[PDB]
């Protein structure tokens, strides 16, 4: 069992914080917020580094390029933006979605961006030109999460229609769907770091670990509260192997991946913890909460 | 096509229904059932116009659009006994008081 | 005894409906969510109708949008979409109830008098209270609950 | 069968019995086939009878129902009468 304890609270945003992401080089934490701003903080000491502005409405998500030089943001203003982190420059504005853009991710090569929108499409974008390369509209309700696999050959998307969809990146064709006996909205999905599994959240207070090669659900994590908001979950693999997620009771929940036992509940936030992130090399968790809270918290553990 | 009527004489008003295809005479038969005067002792009117017994209510102007349950059309009634004809005479209803200030 | 929460069943089974406003009022459709809470939807002018997407087992009520007077749909208070058959939409025919004369009079007097002024009228106190007891979806929720 | 409802100012309104029995008050007063109202005047009672016709015609009719119109000048007295008649 880990012993995460609070180390820093980052109170720079003036509205709900929607997403926190550690840079792949481990140096930085990027936060996005309903206050239309991205902020960059020191990953280890929570020291404010810079503010990145340009979006006209609130921001739902941010993601780092593999070399930690670029950010992409997803916004209520229907656009994504590609930013140079060192300069804070908006390099590109990706236009094509017809409603709120909720989620975004680079592929490992970082030549592609995947996005997901309330307009029920997943889009694949060229980083160099900013042009939309493919639109995948098979989902029949808002797309809540998009993620590339380890080599970028697959995309997994989750949607309020109750499906996870695995897409072939090259062709755009949906290679597989994943769904249990019931169809609650799927609020979050991501490939495991190791590449073998997919972790999916549903709005029935449940996280599930799937063998997507076999279409088999391997594990199930409950005890938290998740019926309304799309809460980002994570694999923690730098020490022990944990599942980490926010919760609608304002806590961060940590489960043992194999036993599915809750091993920790981190208290401190005063609203829905909508986002969690796990540091790439150290046992550090970042968490972010909604409107009654507006802060990011950094927690650290020996394992 | 139904029509809804007020048949009015003096201080008496009969509420009844008929059809656009009903004749004036049929109306008189309805009236006879109630007031116990035969059709040949009745004259029916629309405004100041004596209605011909053989005309249908539609041919006289009573349509479903202007003779509604909630806003019936008025037929005047006057009686006749042998050689004495009673003139059409309908007493108006009371009048509402001055609309109150808060309205 | 626990009293049934009138609520939409979350069936996730789509149903296409024609909201037909056969009334002289501006109509506010009211959807009961899965928690039983009323949610107002866009309004329909008199004499108009709209094809709309809803779901099997969802619950709808219909009011006057300006006054919240209660209205009927297919001759009753609640509309529940079912499964479409043979590619045919489900009609939700929204009409005026036959109000009591008293309630219709209350409607007209309320439309003419500011609530603050009700008790200036030269009428008995119980008519003041009747005027002040404005139409309310919650009344119908409570009644239809006590009927089930 | 018909009944005669007589206004305070002496106007007689002859209406179908079934229509008049819309009002439980009128039913109590019928227990002659005539009812004398001591205070409801003719302009109000005529409107009440029109309401009776409208009510019986459109009740449970599965059709489009028109508004029952009430002029402002009559509304307060019509309210008083509808309350007394419980209709
Ligand atoms: C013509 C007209 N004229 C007369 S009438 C009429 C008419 C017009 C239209 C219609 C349409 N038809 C209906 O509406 C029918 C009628 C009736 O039958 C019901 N119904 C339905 O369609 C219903 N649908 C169904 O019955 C089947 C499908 C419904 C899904 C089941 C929902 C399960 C319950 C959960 C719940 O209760 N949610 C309530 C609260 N949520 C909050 C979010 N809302 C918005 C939303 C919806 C979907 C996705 C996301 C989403 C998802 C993910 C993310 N991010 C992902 C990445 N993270 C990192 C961050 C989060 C974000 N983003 C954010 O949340 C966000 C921020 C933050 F993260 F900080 F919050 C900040 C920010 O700046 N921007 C965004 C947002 C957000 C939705 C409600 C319903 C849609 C009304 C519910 C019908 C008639
Ligand atoms: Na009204």
């Amino acid at each position: 069992k880990p012993n995460y304890a609070l180390k820093f609270t980052l109170a720079g945003h003036t509205k709900a914080v929607s997403s926190v992401k550690f840079s792949p080089n481990g140096e930085w934490l990027a936060s996005s917020s309903a206050d239309k701003l991205i902020k960059i903080w020191g990953a280890y000491d929570g020291k404010f580094e810079k503010t990145i502005s340009g979006h006209k409405l609130g921001i739902s998500d941010v993601a780092w390029s593999s070399d930690s030089n670029l950010l992409v943001s997803a916004s209520d203003d229907k656009t994504l933006k590609i930013w140079d982190v060192s300069s804070g420059k908006c390099l590109k504005t990706l236009k094509g979605h017809s409603n709120y853009v909720f989620c975004c991710n680079f592929n490992p090569q970082s030549n592609l961006i995947v996005s997901g929108s309330f307009d029920e499409s997943v889009r694949i974008w060229d980083v160099k030109t900013g042009k939309c390369l493919k639109t995948l509209p098979a989902h029949s309700d808002p797309v809540s999460a998009v993620h590339f696999n380890r080599d970028g050959s697959l995309i997994v998307s989750s949607s309020y229609d109750g499906l996870c969809r695995i897409w072939d990146t090259a062709s755009g064709q949906c290679l597989k769907t994943l769904i249990d006996d019931d169809n609650p909205p799927v609020s979050f999905v991501k490939f495991s770091p190791n590449g073998k599994y997919i972790l999916a959240a549903t709005l029935d207070n449940t996280l599930k670990l799937w063998d997507y090669s076999k279409g088999k659900c391997l594990k199930t994590y409950t005890g938290h509260k998740n019926e309304k908001y799309c809460i980002f979950a994570n694999f923690s693999v730098t020490g022990g192997k944990w599942i980490v997620s926010g919760s609608e009771d304002n806590l961060v929940y940590i489960w043992n991946l194999q036993t599915k036992e809750i091993v920790q509940k981190l208290q401190g936030h005063t609203d829905v913890v909508i986002s969690t992130a796990c540091h790439p090399t150290e046992n550090i968790i970042a968490s972010a909460a909604l409107e009654n809270d507006k802060t990011i918290k950094l927690w650290k553990s020996d394992c | 096509m139904d029509v809804f009527l007020m048949i009015r004489r003096h201080k008496t008003t009969i509420f009844t229904d008929a059809k656009e295809s009903s004749t004036v005479f049929e109306l008189k038969r309805i009236v006879e059932g109630i007031l116990k005067r035969p059709p040949d002792e009745q004259r029916l009117y629309k405004d100041d116009q004596l209605l011909d017994d053989g005309k249908t209510l539609g041919e006289c102007g009573f349509t479903s659009q202007t003779a509604r349950p909630q806003a019936p059309a008025t037929v005047g009634l006057a009686f006749r006994a042998d050689d004495t004809f009673e003139a059409l005479c309908i007493e108006p209803f009371s009048s509402p008081p001055e609309l109150p200030d808060v309205m | 005894r626990p009293r049934p929460v009138l609520r939409s069943v979350n069936s996730r089974e789509p149903s296409q409906v024609i909201f037909c406003n056969r009334s002289p009022r501006v109509v506010l459709p009211v959807w009961l969510n899965f928690d039983g809470e009323p949610q107002p939807y866009p309004t329909l002018p008199p004499g108009t109708g709209r094809r709309i997407h809803s779901y099997r087992g969802h619950l709808w009520l219909f009011r006057d949008a300006g006054t919240h007077d209660g209205l009927l749909v297919n001759q009753t208070e609640l509309f529940v979409p079912s499964l479409n058959v043979d590619g045919q939409p489900i009609f939700a025919n929204i009409t005026l109830p036959v109000y009591t004369l008293k309630e219709r009079c209350l409607q007209v007097v309320r439309s003419l008098v500011k609530p603050e002024n009700y008790r200036r009228l030269d009428i008995v106190r119980s008519l003041y209270e009747d005027l002040e007891d404005h139409p309310n979806v919650q009344k119908d929720l409570e009644r239809l609950t006590q009927e089930r | 069968m018909y009944v005669k409802l007589i206004s305070s100012d002496g106007h007689e309104f002859i209406v179908k019995r079934e229509h008049a029995l819309t009002s439980g008050t009128i039913k109590a007063m019928l227990s002659t086939n005539e009812v004398n109202f001591r205070e409801i005047p003719s302009h109000v009672l005529s409107k009440v009878c029109m309401y009776f016709t409208y009510k019986v015609r459109y009740t449970n009719s599965s059709t489009e129902i028109p508004e029952f119109p009430i002029a402002p000048e009559i509304a307060l007295e019509l309210l008083m009468a509808a309350n007394f008649l419980d209709c």
